[PDB]
């Protein structure tokens, strides 16, 4: 893999890929 | 701080699939 830098953007294009349909939600305000 | 260590740093992505659900 490389660099884990997940900003928002690129959080929710990680989960996207790293889970997709899977079900994933980031957080944000906690 | 999913987004903490992982946006304002680096983090794991094993620990990123655990947020399936």
């Amino acid at each position: 893999f490389v660099n884990q830098h997940l900003c928002x953007s690129d959080l929710v294009e990680a989960l996207y890929l790293v889970c997709g349909e899977r079900g994933f939600f980031y957080t944000k305000p906690t | 701080g999913i987004v903490e260590q992982c946006c304002t740093s680096i983090c794991s992505l094993y620990q990123l699939e655990n947020y399936c659900n």
